């Protein structure tokens, strides 16, 4: 149908079979495997498995996920382990992508993946900077995006959008100073969610 | 013999068939120290034995390359080297063991 | 309650790392005042350092202490390597912010905040 | 006396506005349209606005892009090192008042919190022609100055 | 020169403002007697480090809670 | 010792300000420490307070030299979570303006690369061409740069009558303009002395450091997302991927110049193969209806009202979608919670990994070779900092 | 499909060697570059005589905002607040109440022109063509406050530019 995205059945079967393959080989760490309706394979693993799972996917002959495309974190405050660490990998040999996910909380360190992918060095610094997730055995873990001395982790869901402090130049002390934030116009929160369900296929149980 | 692999930092190999035979044999030797029921051993042994058989039958380097479907023969050598490195690490990690810990009840539920 | 540690396995291990951080901060203040040509005294800078350590004295969670030490070391490096500018080092003192009323009557006069 | 001072301001105002050497902070997007003003279609050099300068040889600073809290101290320091007379042109919504990142924790809500601004050029980005209009508006502002007339009447 | 050790050690503590000298007796405990805090002791150990030109790791520094112990450590 | 490269050149330049903390011994670079964040504006957190349409303009302002390519990446990610398909004419328009954008980026990449090295004349010749391509942007969208033209569902408006002929006129003469650029640089011994064997990166190191685009292809890696993982109608156009052999700045410079020629080759096919039809998905629950429908039909007005207030809801899910942007692989990890605002939007900027490799690529080079190496990576700190 | 950008082997016959030696010693490839810049000196420049000449624009150009009227003179805006809802920058602030004749009209209509991204989403969202981005782009000011438009300023912009705004809309409304 002209307006509907076509389904690719062959890639869904292929990625499912490879998902079982990885689950069978790494049972010590793999907690869940799923493939989305648009054919993206996700491996959910225990956080202890970061290095073994990423090394297997990089080096194994049937995996060869040589390129770390992205590494990010998602904050879900309702979860006991609020932070979800997402690794997106690319295999040039098999022209395929895979997503590997794990989790942690505010006080639990994750193992640095710099040994597996040098690309991860700055990504982990950004996750530390913006979410406050510590990576153990990182060559140089420090803020990368925020200002020096910045307090808090702005990408956390409970960090306010405009922050807590703002900058201006003060003539009395002849330097830029930081003061508690005041807004001439407050950001206008909108309630946009319709009170009618949109997607029955995703309904949660009562 | 080629003049270049085409990939910067990847050198041509003068004796690709012999180098591959060494590497696949070393991999199978290392795979012997993994428990027989580990899926890693069974699967890695299967693919290694398929590649080794292809190296035995095909003497022409060009023709062998279309069989292995792994790029330049030097890329195939490099991959065997990585597999051998991986197999050693799996002996320490032992990923064939039961899942270390279950996630909390709603760890992987989306949407919340 | 069995949790993965950061560095310290108990509070006595953590308190050691805290004291090393204090020594490093204590010794750097005279250099910080000079390199950044601050107009505070070395005693003023050290008093602020004590103030910052003091307001975390109630913590009894070794993991939280490790993060506090980890964050404190990063701040020291930014200062030692001169990544901070003069403006950054002086933000600990809030020189341009008028004192905030603390008692009930003073807060009642100014507005509605408690 | 009165006549001379009037003609003398006319001279120095002509010289300063006919030779406006800019320092551009190419902070972000707006620096692209700033480059298009130097490109052959508009050729800012033909107005006397040279291509390259140096902070310590510049007369006008063009804040062309978003100014973050991290960048704020460095921009103020460059402004403080400019020899006088010095002017600031605020180019685009970000530099004007924060623009599309106005409500961000890490963005200065207008560069006029850090430095005094002579001209505000609206747009996101302002077209190269819009910036050129703002630069020629600053020349008219300089043409209106009366430094010696005021000085002579002190 | 051992007896000099006492003078230097007891001299450095005099210069430290938090210790009223009327209560500064060589055997006085920094915490119980002089009423100092843990970080005050760290400042003293750092003050001794400059006077005697050597370092004192935290392992040993936490066992010096009165002037006499400092004297014992330095001589040894 | 220890230095700090200036924020930017003395001449006008548009790629952002960098604080580069350098370790040197004699003339040699011992360490490069890029201190970024000077253009970090919290885009990803802002996107969480916007509907999916309201967030689209944030993508023009990332790699703000490749505006429509960034839009296309975001649109493909949203269209994938929506499970819809943009109409074929929109796909051809998106590939057509994708290649026009690639020309815009490569002109900026190559001529500012020469301008920083001191070869400044080609900059002026080639931004007269960029000025004419800005006119194409403004004629379809009304804006010279930040068009907000490509959207989930297709494109906002259809090409004005007479635009395609003008694009043909521009494309007719452009190869000669590339030829004049090559006359100044390609065989110039000074240009080669500044670029040949500078910033060599091995194929394996490039992959492990997370490089993409020309940073991979300069080292001989045969990878182009338009070929291997095609999107829109890129599988219906013919072009060659330029491949380097020595992995240095000079080979990457030649790759970009050849990619410009292939973009002209692709644009030629888009002009000849442009099909008729609608420009946005005929699905008024995603794409707003025509203004004439909105003013006559009750259903159309309701859908116009809801699309421009609440916005369309995206089924819950997460996708990583990437395209072959002019600067390398540009991707978005977009998380939907079922509402009309994205839950999380991570932006994968190709220059983020590339600038992380500057320390590696500059080992054992001169202080002025760092200028060339940041040049060959083509860094825009809008996308590096978000 | 791929191609090599730099995979040529130089010819080592004495003639080719001598050709490269002449290029090195006589700078011939440097002379060739001088010819190209010389050819430009005698070309006609691309510069236009601003402000007497202007860059070409199209009817779609997104410039300064304006509030429009019906031919009767009644305001088109009915305070529906769709533009305020869609504005990516939250640059629009609207208040409304029943007019003395009961008409649904705004009492406040502000656009912070230093927040605006000049994206045109408001004029797409407007159901009555009330708010538009006009063709004016030469409105830089000397103060920040002059870029905080209220309803009087925007209505005056509509009365000022309507002659051209209406023509631009007439030329493009069939693409919308
Ligand atoms: C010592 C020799 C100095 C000679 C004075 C040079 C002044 C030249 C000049 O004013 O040009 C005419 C200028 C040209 O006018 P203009 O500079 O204001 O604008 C020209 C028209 N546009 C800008 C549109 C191109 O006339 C004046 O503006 C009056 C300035 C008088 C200053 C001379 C003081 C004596
Ligand atoms: S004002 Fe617009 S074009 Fe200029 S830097 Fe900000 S977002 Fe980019
Ligand atoms: S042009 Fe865009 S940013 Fe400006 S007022 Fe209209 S909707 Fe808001
Ligand atoms: S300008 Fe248009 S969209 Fe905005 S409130 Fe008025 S009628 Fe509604």
């Amino acid at each position: 149908r002209p307006t509907v995205r076509p389904r690719n059945d062959v890639a869904h079967k292929q990625l499912s079979a490879f998902g079982e393959y990885v689950a069978e080989i790494l049972p010590k760490y793999v907690q869940q495997v799923q493939v989305s309706c648009f054919n993206e394979l996700e491996i959910c693993i225990h956080p202890d498995g970061v290095i073994p799972v990423l090394t297997f996917l990089r080096d194994h002959s049937n995996a060869q996920f040589k390129s770390l495309a992205d590494l990010t974190a998602v904050d879900i405050p309702t979860r006991q382990n609020r932070f979800e660490i997402v690794y997106n990998l690319l295999s040039l040999r098999f022209n395929s992508r895979i997503r590997v996910k794990t989790y942690t909380d505010e006080l639990t360190p994750i193992e640095s993946s710099v040994p597996v992918y040098k690309a991860a060095n700055w990504y982990e610094r950004e996750i530390w900077d913006m979410f406050g997730v510590f990576f153990a055995n990182h060559p140089d873990l420090r803020r990368i995006l925020t200002d020096y001395g910045f307090e808090g982790h702005p990408f956390r869901k409970d960090f306010p959008l405009s922050g807590y402090v703002e900058l201006r130049y003060d003539d009395e002390v002849k330097r830029v100073v930081a003061e508690p934030v005041e807004l001439a116009q407050e950001f206008r929160k909108f309630d946009l969610n319709s009170p009618w369900e949109a997607f029955p296929a995703y309904r949660q149980p009562p | 013999l080629k003049k270049t692999t085409g990939l910067v930092g990847l050198a041509v190999c003068e004796t690709p068939h012999e180098r591959l035979k060494i590497l696949y044999t070393k991999i199978l030797d290392v795979l012997g120290h993994i428990p027989k029921n580990a899926a890693y051993r069974k699967y890695t042994e299967q693919i290694t034995n398929e590649k080794l058989s292809m190296v035995k039958a095909e003497p022409d380097v060009k023709k062998l390359e279309e069989r292995l479907q792994g790029g330049q023969i030097e890329e195939v050598i490099l991959q065997a080297e990585n597999e051998l490195s991986l197999a050693r690490k799996m002996i320490q990690w032992k990923p064939w063991e039961p899942l270390v810990e279950e996630p909390p009840a709603s760890q992987w539920k989306w949407p919340i | 309650t069995s949790v993965k540690p950061i560095f310290s396995r108990d509070m006595n291990e953590a308190k050691r790392r805290v004291r090393e951080l204090y020594r490093a901060w204590y010794r750097e203040v005279p250099n910080t005042v000079h390199l950044f040509q601050l107009d505070i005294s070395v005693k003023q800078g050290r008093d602020k350092v004590r103030e910052m350590f003091k307001k975390n004295a109630h913590i009894t969670d070794p993991r939280v202490v490790d993060l506090l030490v980890i964050k404190g070391k990063m701040e020291l490096e930014e200062t030692i390597k001169v990544w901070k500018q003069r403006t950054h080092v002086m933000r600990f003192f809030h020189e341009t912010e008028a004192p905030r009323p603390k008692d009930f009557l003073s807060k009642f006069y100014v507005g509605h905040d408690p | 006396g009165e006549y001379v001072v009037a003609k003398l301001d006319d001279l120095i105002n002509w010289a300063r506005r006919s030779s406006l050497w800019p320092m551009t902070f190419g902070l972000a997007c707006c620096a692209v349209e700033m480059m298009h003003m130097a490109a052959p279609r508009y050729d800012m050099d033909r107005f006397g606005v040279v291509f390259r300068a140096s902070p310590r040889q510049s007369d006008v600073m063009i804040v062309a892009g978003t100014l973050t809290n991290k960048m704020a101290p460095a921009l103020r320091k460059v402004y403080d090192q400019m020899p006088e007379p010095r002017y600031v042109v605020s180019m685009g919504s970000c530099a004007n008042g924060g623009g599309y990142y106005h409500y961000s924790y890490s963005v200065v809500r207008g560069c006029d919190r850090i430095v005094p601004v002579d001209i505000y050029v609206p747009g996101c980005p302002p077209t190269a022609e819009a910036l050129l209009y703002g630069i020629l508006q600053l020349q008219k502002k300089i043409k209106r100055e009366k430094r010696l007339r005021i000085w002579y009447r002190r | 020169t051992l007896e000099g050790i006492k003078d230097r050690v007891l001299y450095v503590l005099k210069l430290y403002d938090k210790i009223d000298p009327e209560k500064l007796s060589v055997n006085s405990h920094f915490m119980k007697d002089l009423g100092l805090d843990s970080l005050d002791q760290v400042e003293i150990i750092m003050a001794m480090e400059d006077e005697f030109g050597f370092e004192i790791p935290d392992i040993d520094a936490e066992k010096l809670m009165c002037p006499q112990e400092i004297v014992d450590y330095i001589a040894d | 010792s220890n230095l700090t490269l200036n924020f930017g050149p003395q001449h006008p330049a548009a790629h952002g300000v960098l604080r580069l903390v350098m370790e040197l011994s004699g003339e040699m670079v011992r360490k490069c420490d890029p201190h970024i964040g000077l253009l970090h504006r919290g885009t990803e957190k802002l996107i969480e307070y916007k509907t999916y349409l309201q967030a689209l303009p944030y993508f023009d302002r990332l790699d703000y030299v490749s505006m429509m390519c960034n839009e296309q990446a975001y649109s493909l990610a949203v269209e994938k979570l929506l499970n819809i398909r943009p109409p074929p004419r929109a796909q051809w328009i998106r590939v057509l303006f994708g290649e026009i954008t690639r020309l815009l980026n490569h002109i900026m990449a190559v001529t500012t690369h020469a301008l920083d090295i001191g070869a400044m004349t080609p900059f002026f010749w080639m931004f007269e061409e960029r000025e004419k391509m800005f006119e194409f942007y403004e004629r379809v969208s009304g804006a010279r740069m930040h068009a907000a033209y490509v959207r989930p569902g297709g494109v906002h408006q259809d090409l004005p009558l007479g635009l395609m002929d003008d694009i043909y006129e521009f494309s007719k003469n452009f190869s000669l303009r590339i030829d004049e650029l090559e006359e100044m640089l390609t065989n110039n011994r000074i240009w080669r002395n500044r670029t040949v064997d500078i910033g060599i990166v091995t194929a394996e190191d490039a992959l492990n450091y997370g490089f993409s685009g020309v940073m991979l292809r300069g080292s001989g890696i045969q990878w182009d997302l338009r070929k291997t993982q095609p999107y829109d109608v890129y599988d219906q156009v013919e072009f060659d991927v330029p491949i380097g052999s020595r992995g240095d700045c000079y080979d990457r410079y030649l790759c970009r110049v050849e990619e410009m020629r292939q973009s002209i080759r692709i644009i030629s096919q888009c002009l000849n193969k442009m099909p008729p039809g609608e420009i946005k998905v005929d699905d008024a629950k995603v794409s707003p209806p025509k203004r004439a429908e909105m003013k006559t039909s009750m259903e159309s007005l309701i859908h116009h009202f809801k699309l421009y207030t609440e916005g369309y809801q995206v089924p819950p899910g997460a996708t990583y979608t990437a395209i072959e942007a002019p600067k390398g692989e540009f991707g978005v990890y977009l998380v939907s919670d079922g509402s009309s605002r994205p839950y999380r939007c991570k932006i994968k900027a190709p220059g983020f990994a590339h600038l992380a490799g500057l320390d590696k690529m500059s080992k054992g080079h001169m202080l002025a070779d760092v200028v060339a190496i940041i040049g060959t990576q083509d860094i825009v700190f809008g996308e590096v900092d978000r | 499909t791929y191609k090599y950008v730099n995979l040529r082997e130089p010819s080592m016959d004495m003639k080719s060697v001598t050709d490269r030696a002449a290029q090195t010693l006589l700078w011939t490839e440097l002379i060739r570059g001088l010819g190209m810049t010389l050819s430009y000196l005698f070309r006609e420049p691309a510069t236009i005589n601003y402000p007497f000449e202007k860059g070409p624009l199209s009817p779609r150009f997104r410039g300064e905002h304006a509030l429009r009227r019906y031919p009767s003179g009644e305001e088109r805006c009915i305070a529906c607040k769709l533009c305020e809802a869609v504005c990516p920058a939250q640059a629009i602030t609207i208040e409304a109440e029943p007019r003395a004749d009961g008409s649904r009209r705004t009492t406040r209509y502000d656009i912070d022109m230093t927040k605006c991204i000049y994206c045109g989403f408001c004029q797409e969202a407007c159901p009555v063509d009330a708010i538009v981005e006009g063709p004016n782009f030469e409105f830089s000011t000397e103060t920040h406050e002059e870029l905080l438009y209220n309803k009087e300023k925007l209505l005056n912009n509509g009365d000022k530019w309507e002659a051209e705004i209406a023509a631009n809309i007439q030329a493009d409304y069939l693409y919308r």
